[PDB]
């Protein structure tokens, strides 16, 4: 008859890809949830299906039984016996770890099990409930530890292949020390293990105001009283409209990032985000 | 949706890992290093594109059924297997400012392949 | 106490 | 020298075209959403712009002015003095409709309006509300009109050249207990009926006893209905995966879950239907309205 | 979202319109009669890969950088644009029961291309 890959959520064969095809012969393999088609009908009776019904009417299932079946790491039956390969994660060879995505597992088969379902580049990351801080950790040997935008913790190789050129390869660091190359800035970003920031393009003077640093990219500089630098931002977006409320340094609450651009673009200044939601003392 | 395993001949989706250093973006990015991206492949024939399952599956009929009686500018562009699903992905970089950003990139990855 | 680099956006 | 397609929502420019273009020469067209960049690298800052951008930065708009500019069938001016196209039809000439896609709606001009916003398909069926059946409504032209599985009516047309066939078995039965020549033939009276005969079994239409009395192709079951004191054959498989919970029993007896009224149905070899949805005791009256 | 209003021969959405007419869906589909498909076509260069505001750019343009730099294999599979956004439309016909039924086929009037 008809032979299928898939049987629908609601049942119904889906998938044909070998008609004229008796069962027992599209029955045979080992990769499950391969179903059947009992009547030859290529005519657009077939098309029709799929619309008057999850599909193909009548199949047939081929395994009711881990009989022949096969599967990535195993096989497990339940329910309406509809043997379904799920997760044989394989433990043994400690700890309650982190994960590469950031969210915390209360251990690796924990996580192992969760690798099986979706994400296979779910990684590991380090040992122990995931952290907020570069406080902590041992990094897997050779892992320099750095903190993400939202300040939290993640370990890495940093790449350390790629030193110098040119021109202007040749830019300024927001922390002042003129770097030589742009990936030379990753590199001491790294190895401090924070964001540092492209203050402006260039090699670094002392000036005492923004008038003074230029800035192609058509970005526009603002200043900090903070360490009394200038910063090479961009102002050219908009937003006017996900969204959240954040409270920055000033000593002041605003909207989204959106919010407050122009906030110190338009205005003077460069600000940073004291912390999420609102932040006040009544 | 499919899965690239066994002498599957059709749109199926076969798994491949892509290693940014393979291609250079080693560089701005942070990790994670490579990861799979995989593709589509497959011959997109007939009494089989429709039933693909995929999105592009009652449409790509609709069509076929047009060149299947050589007609307008049809007769000659192939029904080619291509990507119908993909989720993002949460990575980490430089942004253009050189600072350090986790975000999600959309459909970074095949979720499943259809014929079209 | 600490510190906090400016940002791109959220 | 670099223009672009689209103005993203976050302002970043979107969607290429050429390069080593000026502003003026790529802005020289009539079009809405056009942009264009003077900065330029040559690939990657681009691409990486998708990344942690949206799109790419210091994008100025072609037209800021719904001026010079142009649209299919008008322009007006968005809250942010924001040029962009809109729907004009010309109106002033009737009543609240009933859409072909089968929807009530305001006006011909709210859907007119609401056509070229979406479906360049969709268009007036009939005047008023949507209405639940065929009971006083009012078709155009030849359009007849005929009911679905829910029952709001609708107004369509009936093709009347069904040629017969020749053969001794390509002929079907009448859910209401004739046998027909065909297909065609059946489709074609059920248009007429404006409701819908079900197919019955495909033999011509015999009147057995019982369901043994009866073949049934495609692999489907008999069930036989008490009411009418004929049977017909609906196919099962039909797998309720996820869940659902309203309707009520035909069976004087409430019932919990539709695609589980048929189960029984099926698994009684008998017949059964759907009154007051969610749960019911009572009777109403005998009979239907009819379909399976 | 790219609409071929002309000059153009990279991936656009040629929009047109199917008549169930001259297909014979006519025979079992009460209404409507034909209804305005859409479908594309569109060279693929690489410029244009980054670029492409819909989804499949990410994964085409990693895709790329294969046959981009000779890269071994792909190369065989040429790069294809296809419908990437697609919307349902509500259709009236009869089924096997031969019962007049109003359904929405799910995602069957295209109006997003994109390369591949």
């Amino acid at each position: 008859g008809n032979c299928w890959l898939r049987q629908a959520k609601n049942g119904r064969c889906q998938v044909l890809y070998k008609t004229e095809l008796s069962k027992e012969e599209c029955c045979s393999t080992g990769r499950l949830s391969t179903s059947w088609t009992e009547e030859d009908v290529n005519d657009n009776t077939l098309f029709k299906w799929m619309i008057f019904n999850g599909g193909a009417p009548n199949c047939i299932p081929c395994k009711e039984t881990c009989e022949n079946v096969d599967c990535g790491p195993k096989c497990r039956m339940n329910k309406k016996n509809k043997p379904r390969c799920v997760c044989a994660p394989d433990c043994s060879n400690k700890g309650p770890v982190c994960g590469l995505d950031g969210k915390t597992y209360r251990n690796e088969c924990a996580l192992l099990k969760a690798r099986c379902k979706e994400q296979p580049e779910l990684e590991v990351q380090y040992q122990g409930r995931c952290k907020k801080t570069c406080r902590d950790v041992f990094c897997p040997g050779s892992s320099t530890c750095v903190v993400d935008q939202t300040n939290n913790a993640y370990c890495v190789t940093c790449n350390r292949i790629c030193p110098e050129p040119s021109s202007e390869q040749y830019l300024c660091g927001n922390d002042g020390v003129t770097y030589s190359s742009a990936c030379h800035l990753r590199k001491a970003t790294c190895l401090l293990g924070r964001s540092i920031g492209l203050a402006y393009e260039g090699k670094c003077i002392k000036a005492k105001s923004c008038e003074d640093i230029q800035c192609t990219g058509g970005k526009k500089c603002l200043w900090d009283f903070k360490v009394g630098r200038g910063r090479c931002s961009l102002c050219d977006e908009l937003c006017p409209d996900s969204d959240e409320p954040v409270c920055a340094s000033d000593n002041a609450t605003y909207a989204s990032e959106c919010a407050m651009k122009e906030a110190a673009c338009s205005s003077g200044v460069l600000l940073e985000v004291k912390h999420s939601g609102s932040c006040n003392s009544i | 949706g499919l899965e690239c395993d066994g002498k599957v001949n059709i749109c199926c989706k076969k798994q491949f890992f892509v290693s940014f250093k393979d291609i250079g973006w080693n560089d701005w990015i942070i990790a994670p290093s490579g990861y799979h991206a995989n593709y589509c492949e497959g011959e997109c024939p007939s009494h089989i594109a429709g039933t693909s399952g995929s999105s592009l599956s009652f449409h790509s009929t609709v069509i076929n059924h047009y060149r299947m009686r050589g007609h307008s500018p049809f007769a000659n562009l192939k029904s080619c297997c291509v990507p119908t699903k993909l989720r993002p992905m949460s990575m980490l970089y430089y942004d253009d400012g050189q600072n350090i950003i986790k975000k999600d990139i959309q459909n970074m990855i095949v979720e499943e392949c259809g014929c079209s | 106490a600490a510190a906090a680099a400016a940002a791109a956006a959220a």
